[PDB]
């Protein structure tokens, strides 16, 4: 073995990116004056991986969080092999990609 | 057998049977997934035991991807192992030459994967007239040609000002000839103009001519479609074949491919007939010759001839770039065993639809049970 345990693992991974995307993009649409979303997803994508106070009233969707803070209590069939930091590092590079590309820059 | 052709052989026949399982993702991950983007899809008055279970049944979960870009990671992934996969897709692409040649010349006899990237000519197709005191790069419509008293110029994609190279004379004729209202803020290129009507629609014409010929040193190319072609070396007397494979954005599946056994279909012009239908979607300059080789290489198996008609015929130019690395087929092979034996061992049954068919109910059974955790 070896090769399936990654080949899985990276696939759960992108299907979770993809969960993701279409959350954080709707939720996109609805900013305010001030972009307190923009500001909130811009911040979430350069987070500390220990931290969780910004998740306790968050304007982040609830999954957003839900995810960070426990994501094999959010998700209990998630596989063990899939760690709390691997899942906070997913969540961060989902949150730069979709920043840069709302704000036009790519 | 171990050859790169029953690598092919192995990798169409699993696909082809198991769909969206061979992505190796457990199905009740996969249901509970499907519960956290569909919990609003559920009627909240009611009883919710049946409000839930109508949601999990027209759920599509367990179809497979139609993304292009996944499916060929998913075939790089199992023909090269994940490592590999990724080294070769930062690796840099080629630009397909006008016959083809630089990409013959990377095929030689050993079993290769070639990953394609088209890219569409995504030129301005608008323009507007307009005093040079009133434009504001900042604000104004970008992927646009403006045309100031002395000036014709192309704001880009990225908002940037790109002066065309006309001199002074030519873009106040320009200017001074195109007078009509309507005509301020138009399309550049028009099916039914003629300059022998006025001065203002040859002068229309000509600005069109203009705008072409400075784009084509313009870089507007844009990625619109991946796939992979699959070329095992010839181990017998065979004449050597490739093996192209992909899904279509919105379009059909990497499974829906094979089982209409396009693979084969496109692997019968041979591989200098493909590279050639190849090449000459980067050539041509006839929009119906690029509609029809658009629609015979990459359309959903059946729909060739209609693909890419009306609204979806190919009036841009199109490039071909390409990558190639060589498959080991003993990595391959134990990669996709490794694949058929998780599936063996987590989805038992006597045939592969039985095994389909014990998936997707393990799956709606983790999305009812999610949807109702949830609710």
């Amino acid at each position: 073995h070896m090769f399936f345990k990654d080949y899985q693992k990276k696939n759960v991974m992108r299907l979770l990116q993809d969960s993701l995307e279409k959350i954080i993009n709707e939720w996109l649409k609805t900013d305010d004056e001030s972009h307190t979303k923009l500001k909130s997803l811009q911040e979430l994508s350069e987070m500390d991986i220990n931290a969780t106070s910004f998740a306790e009233h968050s304007p982040l969707p609830d999954f957003v969080t839900r995810l960070w803070l426990d994501p094999h209590k959010a998700l209990d069939a998630m596989d063990k092999n899939i760690s709390k930091n691997e899942i906070r590092k997913l969540i961060k590079e989902t949150a730069r990609e979709i920043e840069l590309v709302f704000t036009h820059q790519k | 057998e171990k050859t790169g052709l029953h690598v092919h052989e192995k990798i169409k026949h699993m696909v082809k049977n198991y769909g969206t399982m061979i992505t190796g993702i457990p199905a009740e991950i996969l249901g509970q997934n499907e519960a956290e983007i569909s919990v609003g899809y559920v009627k909240k008055m009611g009883n919710m035991k049946e409000n839930i279970a109508e949601v999990v049944r027209k759920s599509e979960m367990t179809q497979p991807t139609n993304s292009a870009g996944k499916a060929s990671n998913e075939v790089c992934d199992l023909l090269l192992g994940t490592e590999g996969a990724s080294e070769f897709e930062k690796s840099s692409y080629q630009v397909l030459s006008g016959d083809g040649s630089n990409l013959k010349g990377s095929l030689p006899n050993k079993n290769l994967l070639v990953r394609v990237e088209m890219d569409r000519f995504n030129a301005p197709q608008k323009y507007q007239k307009i005093k040079r005191e009133e434009f504001n790069p900042e604000t104004a419509e970008k992927n646009k040609i403006y045309l100031l008293e002395d000036q014709l110029v192309y704001l880009d994609i990225f908002g940037k000002v790109i002066d065309l190279g006309q001199t002074s004379d030519t873009c106040h004729r320009l200017f001074n000839a195109i007078t009509t209202p309507f005509y301020q803020n138009y399309i550049l290129y028009d099916e039914y103009i003629d300059p022998e009507e006025s001065a203002e629609e040859a002068a229309m014409f000509e600005m069109g001519e203009i705008v072409k010929a400075k784009m084509k040193n313009i870089d507007c190319w844009t990625a619109t479609h991946s796939f992979t072609i699959f070329v095992p070396e010839s181990d017998s007397e065979d004449t050597r074949t490739l093996y192209p494979y992909q899904a279509y954005w919105t379009s059909h599946t990497l499974q829906q491919w094979f089982s209409g056994d396009k693979d084969e279909k496109l692997s019968r012009l041979g591989i200098d007939g493909y590279i050639e239908k190849l090449a000459l979607l980067g050539t041509t300059t006839d929009s119906k010759i690029r509609s029809s080789i658009y629609g015979e290489l990459f359309s959903p198996p059946g729909k060739e001839h209609v693909f890419c008609t009306g609204m979806n015929e190919k009036f841009s130019p199109l490039r071909v770039k390409f990558k190639v690395t060589e498959v080991n087929p003993e990595i391959a092979l134990q990669n996709l065993e490794e694949v058929q034996e998780f599936i063996d061992t987590n989805y038992p049954g006597e045939n592969a639809k039985d095994q389909c068919e014990l998936y997707k109910i393990k799956a709606q059974e983790a999305m009812t049970k999610q949807l109702e955790m949830r609710l």
